[PDB]
Protein backbone atom coordinates (compact mmCIF):
# COMPACT_ATOMS: atom_id res chain seq x y z
CA UNK A 1 0.00 0.00 0.00
CA UNK A 2 2.81 2.37 -0.34
CA UNK A 3 3.97 4.37 -3.33
CA UNK A 4 7.47 5.32 -3.18
CA UNK A 5 7.16 8.53 -5.75
CA UNK A 6 10.22 8.90 -6.94
CA UNK A 7 10.08 5.37 -8.46
CA UNK A 8 6.58 4.17 -11.36
CA UNK A 9 5.57 0.98 -9.93
CA UNK A 10 3.03 0.00 -7.38
CA UNK A 11 1.88 -3.38 -6.08
CA UNK A 12 -2.10 -3.29 -6.52
CA UNK A 13 -2.21 -6.06 -3.53
CA UNK B 1 -6.70 -6.60 -0.54
CA UNK B 2 -6.35 -5.36 -4.21
CA UNK B 3 -6.78 -1.33 -4.41
CA UNK B 4 -10.65 -0.09 -5.47
CA UNK B 5 -10.22 0.92 -8.80
CA UNK B 6 -11.50 4.10 -7.96
CA UNK B 7 -8.39 5.18 -5.13
CA UNK B 8 -6.05 3.34 -7.82
CA UNK B 9 -6.58 5.87 -10.54
CA UNK B 10 -6.85 8.89 -8.51
CA UNK B 11 -4.17 8.24 -5.56
CA UNK B 12 -1.65 6.74 -7.99
CA UNK B 13 -2.27 6.18 -11.74
CA UNK B 14 -3.26 10.25 -12.12
CA UNK B 15 0.24 11.18 -9.88
CA UNK B 16 2.70 8.47 -11.22
CA UNK B 17 1.67 9.62 -14.76
CA UNK B 18 1.79 13.18 -14.52
CA UNK B 19 4.98 13.14 -12.55
CA UNK B 20 7.06 10.42 -14.47
CA UNK B 21 4.81 9.83 -17.79
CA UNK B 22 4.99 6.23 -16.93
CA UNK B 23 3.23 4.08 -15.10
CA UNK B 24 3.26 0.52 -13.94
CA UNK B 25 0.36 -1.15 -11.50
CA UNK B 26 1.62 -5.07 -10.47
CA UNK B 27 -1.17 -7.52 -9.47
CA UNK B 28 -4.06 -6.13 -11.59
CA UNK B 29 -6.08 -8.84 -11.65
CA UNK B 30 -4.71 -11.36 -9.72
CA UNK B 31 -3.48 -15.04 -10.36
CA UNK B 32 -7.11 -16.66 -11.58
CA UNK B 33 -8.00 -13.90 -13.90
CA UNK B 34 -4.19 -13.49 -15.27
CA UNK B 35 -3.74 -16.95 -15.96
CA UNK B 36 -7.22 -17.56 -17.34
CA UNK B 37 -5.98 -14.46 -19.53
CA UNK B 38 -3.23 -16.08 -20.89
CA UNK B 39 -5.22 -19.61 -21.27
CA UNK B 40 -7.38 -17.54 -23.72
CA UNK B 41 -4.47 -16.03 -25.50
CA UNK B 42 -2.33 -19.42 -25.91
CA UNK B 43 -5.54 -20.89 -27.29
CA UNK B 44 -5.63 -17.55 -29.99
CA UNK B 45 -1.80 -18.37 -30.96
CA UNK B 46 -2.26 -21.83 -30.67
CA UNK B 47 -5.19 -21.62 -33.10
CA UNK B 48 -3.08 -19.74 -35.91
CA UNK B 49 -4.94 -16.64 -35.57
CA UNK B 50 -1.81 -14.47 -35.41
CA UNK B 51 -0.38 -12.49 -37.84
CA UNK B 52 3.03 -10.70 -38.46
CA UNK B 53 3.57 -7.71 -36.54
CA UNK B 54 5.71 -5.80 -39.29
CA UNK B 55 13.71 -5.18 -39.64
CA UNK B 56 11.94 -2.94 -37.39
CA UNK B 57 9.72 -5.36 -34.98
CA UNK B 58 9.70 -9.59 -34.92
CA UNK B 59 6.06 -9.67 -33.21
CA UNK B 60 2.97 -11.96 -34.40
CA UNK B 61 -0.49 -9.54 -33.34
CA UNK B 62 -4.33 -9.98 -33.54
CA UNK B 63 -6.97 -7.30 -32.36
CA UNK B 64 -9.78 -8.52 -30.53
CA UNK B 65 -12.74 -6.89 -29.72
CA UNK B 66 -13.99 -8.32 -26.80
CA UNK B 67 -17.17 -10.17 -27.59
CA UNK B 68 -15.60 -12.90 -29.65
CA UNK B 69 -16.35 -16.19 -28.46
CA UNK B 70 -13.05 -17.24 -26.32
CA UNK B 71 -12.31 -13.87 -25.58
CA UNK B 72 -14.28 -13.10 -22.64
CA UNK B 73 -11.54 -12.92 -19.93
CA UNK B 74 -9.28 -10.44 -22.35
CA UNK B 75 -12.56 -8.42 -22.46
CA UNK B 76 -12.85 -8.61 -18.89
CA UNK B 77 -9.67 -7.01 -19.39
CA UNK B 78 -10.66 -4.45 -21.38
CA UNK B 79 -13.27 -3.44 -19.25
CA UNK B 80 -11.19 -3.02 -16.47
CA UNK B 81 -8.88 -0.59 -18.22
CA UNK B 82 -11.56 1.56 -19.83
CA UNK B 83 -12.82 1.87 -16.00
CA UNK B 84 -9.35 2.58 -14.54
CA UNK B 85 -9.32 5.47 -17.85
CA UNK B 86 -12.75 6.99 -16.44
CA UNK B 87 -11.85 6.90 -13.14
CA UNK B 88 -9.14 9.08 -14.31
CA UNK B 89 -11.89 11.98 -14.88
CA UNK B 90 -9.98 14.09 -17.44
CA UNK B 91 -7.01 14.31 -14.65
CA UNK B 92 -4.22 12.85 -17.10
CA UNK B 93 -2.70 15.41 -18.29
CA UNK B 94 -4.93 17.90 -20.36
CA UNK B 95 -6.40 15.07 -22.76
CA UNK B 96 -10.32 14.65 -23.37
CA UNK B 97 -10.13 10.89 -23.80
CA UNK B 98 -13.38 9.55 -25.28
CA UNK B 99 -12.25 6.47 -27.30
CA UNK B 100 -9.47 3.76 -27.92
CA UNK B 101 -8.27 1.40 -30.25
CA UNK B 102 -8.97 -2.34 -30.14
CA UNK B 103 -6.54 -4.70 -28.04
CA UNK B 104 -3.88 -5.69 -29.75
CA UNK B 105 -2.35 -9.39 -28.64
CA UNK B 106 0.68 -9.36 -29.69
CA UNK B 107 3.63 -12.22 -29.05
CA UNK B 108 7.81 -12.35 -29.64
CA UNK B 109 8.15 -15.66 -30.63
CA UNK B 110 11.09 -15.76 -28.40
CA UNK B 111 14.13 -16.20 -30.33
CA UNK B 112 15.72 -12.90 -30.25
CA UNK B 113 12.42 -11.13 -31.59
CA UNK B 114 12.09 -7.87 -30.40
CA UNK B 115 11.33 -4.06 -31.49
CA UNK B 116 13.48 -1.35 -32.60
CA UNK B 117 13.43 1.98 -30.69
CA UNK B 118 10.41 3.62 -31.60
CA UNK B 119 7.63 6.54 -30.46
CA UNK B 120 3.89 5.00 -30.95
CA UNK B 121 2.35 7.87 -31.87
CA UNK B 122 5.29 10.43 -33.73
CA UNK B 123 2.58 11.59 -36.24
CA UNK B 124 -0.35 13.34 -34.47
CA UNK B 125 -2.78 10.54 -34.60
CA UNK B 126 -4.56 11.15 -32.05
CA UNK B 127 -3.39 8.23 -29.27
CA UNK B 128 -2.19 9.87 -25.75
CA UNK B 129 -2.35 6.64 -23.56
CA UNK B 130 -0.65 3.62 -24.41
CA UNK B 131 -1.65 0.90 -21.90
CA UNK B 132 -0.47 -2.53 -21.79
CA UNK B 133 -1.28 -5.65 -19.85
CA UNK B 134 1.52 -8.51 -19.54
CA UNK B 135 0.92 -12.16 -19.22
CA UNK B 136 4.20 -14.12 -18.70
CA UNK B 137 3.81 -16.46 -15.96
CA UNK B 138 7.31 -16.46 -14.02
CA UNK B 139 8.98 -14.32 -16.78
CA UNK B 140 12.66 -13.55 -15.43
CA UNK B 141 14.50 -11.44 -18.25
CA UNK B 142 17.53 -13.11 -16.45
CA UNK B 143 16.76 -16.02 -18.41
CA UNK B 144 14.48 -14.96 -21.12
CA UNK B 145 15.28 -11.05 -21.46
CA UNK B 146 12.25 -9.01 -23.47
CA UNK B 147 12.76 -5.76 -21.67
CA UNK B 148 10.84 -2.89 -22.65
CA UNK B 149 13.26 -0.11 -21.94
CA UNK B 150 11.66 3.27 -22.60
CA UNK B 151 13.99 6.65 -22.81
CA UNK B 152 11.77 9.18 -21.57
CA UNK B 153 12.29 12.68 -22.92
CA UNK B 154 13.97 15.44 -20.13
CA UNK B 155 15.87 12.43 -18.50
CA UNK B 156 18.96 10.92 -18.16
CA UNK B 157 18.26 7.91 -16.79
CA UNK B 158 15.86 4.75 -19.31
CA UNK B 159 13.21 3.20 -17.69
CA UNK B 160 13.18 -0.75 -17.81
CA UNK B 161 9.78 -2.89 -17.44
CA UNK B 162 9.98 -6.76 -17.36
CA UNK B 163 6.90 -7.89 -19.05
CA UNK B 164 6.13 -9.80 -15.37
CA UNK B 165 2.75 -11.40 -15.27
CA UNK B 166 -0.21 -9.72 -14.20
CA UNK B 167 1.78 -6.49 -14.75
CA UNK B 168 -0.12 -3.15 -16.50
CA UNK B 169 1.35 -0.45 -17.80
CA UNK B 170 0.46 2.65 -18.82
CA UNK B 171 2.99 5.42 -20.86
CA UNK B 172 2.27 8.87 -22.90
CA UNK B 173 2.23 7.62 -26.16
CA UNK B 174 3.78 10.75 -27.65
CA UNK B 175 7.31 11.66 -28.70
CA UNK B 176 8.11 11.98 -24.40
CA UNK B 177 8.49 7.96 -24.02
CA UNK B 178 10.80 6.46 -27.07
CA UNK B 179 10.92 2.27 -26.77
CA UNK B 180 12.21 -1.00 -27.68
CA UNK B 181 11.20 -4.20 -26.66
CA UNK B 182 14.61 -5.92 -26.33
CA UNK B 183 15.54 -9.33 -27.77
CA UNK B 184 12.93 -12.38 -26.65
CA UNK B 185 14.24 -15.61 -25.91
CA UNK B 186 10.90 -16.95 -24.97
CA UNK B 187 7.13 -16.60 -26.06
CA UNK B 188 6.58 -12.83 -24.75
CA UNK B 189 2.78 -11.95 -24.70
CA UNK B 190 1.24 -8.70 -24.09
CA UNK B 191 -2.24 -6.88 -24.63
CA UNK B 192 -2.10 -3.33 -25.83
CA UNK B 193 -4.59 -0.55 -26.17
CA UNK B 194 -4.41 2.92 -27.00
CA UNK B 195 -6.66 5.46 -25.94
CA UNK B 196 -7.46 8.56 -27.70
CA UNK B 197 -7.56 12.74 -27.73
CA UNK B 198 -10.88 13.53 -28.88
CA UNK B 199 -9.38 16.60 -30.68
CA UNK B 200 -6.03 15.61 -31.69
CA UNK B 201 -7.99 12.23 -33.23
CA UNK B 202 -10.62 14.17 -35.07
CA UNK B 203 -7.68 16.71 -36.56
CA UNK B 204 -7.35 14.09 -39.00
CA UNK B 205 -3.48 14.37 -39.49
CA UNK B 206 -3.49 10.99 -40.89
CA UNK B 207 -5.57 9.45 -43.40
CA UNK B 208 -5.95 5.43 -44.12
CA UNK B 209 -6.31 4.57 -47.27
CA UNK B 210 -7.55 1.21 -48.29
O1 LIG C 1 5.28 -5.27 -25.79
C1 LIG C 1 5.84 -4.25 -25.29
O2 LIG C 1 6.37 -4.25 -24.14
C2 LIG C 1 5.89 -2.98 -26.02
N1 LIG C 1 5.26 -3.04 -27.33
C3 LIG C 1 5.39 -2.03 -28.17
O3 LIG C 1 6.29 -1.05 -28.08
C4 LIG C 1 4.47 -1.87 -29.41
O4 LIG C 1 3.88 -2.93 -29.82
O5 LIG C 1 4.40 -0.73 -29.93
MN1 LIG D 1 5.40 0.75 -28.81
Amino acid sequence: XVWLTDTWVLSRT
Amino acid sequence: KPLPALKLALEYIVPAMNKHGICVVDDFLGKETGQQIGDEVRALHDTGKFTDGQDIRGDKITWIEGKEPGCETIGLLMSSMDDLIRHCNGKLGSYKINGRTKAMVACYPGNGTGYVRHVDNPNGDGRCVTCIYYLNKDWDAKVSGGILRIFPEGKAQFADIEPKFDRLLFFWSDRRNPHEVQPAYATRYAITVWYFDADERAAAKVKYLT
